[PDB]
């Protein structure tokens, strides 16, 4: 029942120095704990980059150092380069099993920041006429490619039939990512105003349309 | 050199069970670990267990105690992974991967299946439905929704594919064994309506066309 957690996402440019950390929640983490680091690519491409504790697996630059910092594992990049952008994993073992860091999302700054396009549809009567009304929000052109989706109605907030797909990489770098609100006709004639809002970088994109 | 096999993806049904497979090359099967790991959408890994094809000494997270059953044929140098009794819960992707010759030690993760989509889903093939999205209201973005189809994937296209850049074509969602994407484009404000926007979507799994002209609401 132990729990790893890393920092959900850091950003950095070329040439810094970044340290991931990996949290135990059974206490401090010691070499006993083997702590692994793996590389998540996009299309679910895996590399293994340091295995107990420290030690680099063949071929790895020597940028990546695995280490332990106080309480907590963690691995290091000494000049970020913008081919590490990725997932990172750290894996602990513990009496037999691994569990793995929720993983952290590494924005190495290839390009400026870039705010997303959000583009807030409405149902079409097509669906309407089927009694259902999807509201869909479109997200593009976001650097970095991390970003969290709320809706809101009628002031309130939402947690009932949302789902967003995970953020893509557009053909520029940017990335891109869909959010969909799936309601009864009864329900989206029932009330008025219905709002996006995408959080990226500290502030926040909101469209939302009032209902005709 | 070193390889892992593992098919692409697999449909299976709310209740059912599935025999996943891991097939073994360029180096000796009995002689490192194999893990297998979960992954969903924008989720975690999450490590289910592993098995020593040299020994058959297998450890299991208490999370899937009884949900798989880790298994070698080491004349067919191939690990399996039987699911029992599955739900959505399960949809995922899973791979096997490749520890070290020791069970923490001297090694790494260090090598990884390709991953297998398995979706549960009771669903038959079914052709999707296909909205327009216009907007509520410099340029405008319209879109279309491609709704309630089954299997994976759609084509969509705008204007049989002459208008291509502003494409943007979102992932699908698998909501209530059905999948759904949506695909916008942006055109000049002047442009349209004077100019059709269309978008063409096809299923292949179900020969099903549909064009769907956008007009202002």
């Amino acid at each position: 029942q132990a729990v790893v957690t890393q920092e959900s996402a850091l950003t950095t440019s070329p040439g810094e120095t970044v340290t991931l950390t990996c949290r135990s929640s059974t206490g401090a983490v010691t070499t006993r704990n083997y702590a692994n680091w793996v590389q998540e690519k996009p299309d679910h491409f895996f590399t293994g980059l340091i295995g107990d504790t420290n030690n680099r697996a063949p071929g790895v630059p020597a940028r990546f150092s695995g280490s332990l910092i106080g309480h907590k594992a963690a691995l290091t990049i000494t000049g970020a380069q913008t081919e590490d952008e990725s997932v990172y994993f750290c894996a602990l073992w513990y009496s037999n099993h691994w569990v793995f860091g929720g993983g952290t999302k590494l924005t190495v700054l290839g390009q400026p920041k870039s705010s997303p396009s959000v583009t807030l549809f409405p149902p079409s009567s097509e669906e309407l006429e089927t009694n259902k009304a999807t509201l869909v929000c479109t997200i593009t052109d976001f650097y970095p490619g991390v970003v969290t989706v709320d809706w809101k109605v009628d002031g309130t907030p939402v947690t009932q039939g949302m789902e967003t797909t995970q953020p893509s990489k557009q053909s520029n770098n940017k990335y891109m990512a869909s959010s969909y609100l799936t309601l009864t006709a009864g329900a989206w004639e029932r009330h008025s105003s219905y709002s996006c809002q995408v959080t990226h970088e500290g502030h926040t994109v909101e469209k939302s349309l009032s209902r005709a | 050199q070193v390889q892992l096999q593992q098919s692409g993806s697999e449909l299976v049904r709310p209740g059912a069970s599935v025999k996943l497979s891991c097939k073994a090359s360029g180096y000796t099967f009995t002689t490192y670990w194999i893990h297998w790991v979960k992954q969903r959408p924008g989720q975690g890994l999450e490590w289910i267990g592993t098995i020593y094809p040299g020994s058959d000494n297998t450890y299991y997270d208490e999370k899937f105690k009884n949900k798989a059953t880790l298994t070698v044929d080491t004349s067919s140098s191939t690990a399996f992974m039987q699911l029992s009794s599955l739900t959505s819960e399960d949809s995922a992707v899973y791979f096997c991967t490749r520890g070290s010759l020791y069970y923490n030690n001297y090694g790494w993760f260090g090598y990884w299946g390709q991953g297998t989509l398995v979706t549960v889903s009771a669903a038959k093939t079914t052709p999707p439905s296909v909205y327009p999205l216009a907007p509520g209201s410099s340029m405008v973005t319209l879109g279309c929704l491609v709704k309630g189809y089954f299997p994976e994937p759609v084509t969509v296209t705008w204007n049989s594919g002459s208008l291509s850049s502003g494409v943007h074509t979102f992932p699908a969602v698998l909501q209530s064994d059905l999948y759904t994407l949506t695909s916008s484009v942006t055109v000049p404000s002047s442009t349209w309506p004077s100019q059709t926007v269309t978008c063409n979507v096809a299923h292949p799994a179900s020969s099903t066309k549909v064009d769907k002209k956008i007009v202002p609401r």
